[PDB]
């Protein structure tokens, strides 16, 4: 989930905005 | 720099990126 | 949510949105 | 400059990339 991909890793500009709307 | 959004940081970088239609979790 | 975007957490959100090839000042 | 836009107001996703390169 974000979680992981964002908080435990990092995740780039585009994958941010994949979990936008 | 610290790279990771955790916590009200991702809240605050979704709302940025996303902006005005905002995001879902 | 802060929106505000201060210190490190501005730099970051620079590099987050800039990206490769970053940014200035 | 920067700091007066997006830390003492809130600026936007164009804004910030304004300062990009």
């Amino acid at each position: 989930g974000i979680v992981e991909q964002c908080c435990t890793s990092i995740c780039s500009l585009y994958q941010l905005e994949n979990y936008c709307n | 720099v610290n790279q990771h959004l955790c916590g009200s940081h991702l809240v605050e970088a979704l709302y940025l990126v996303c902006g005005e239609r905002g995001f879902f979790p």
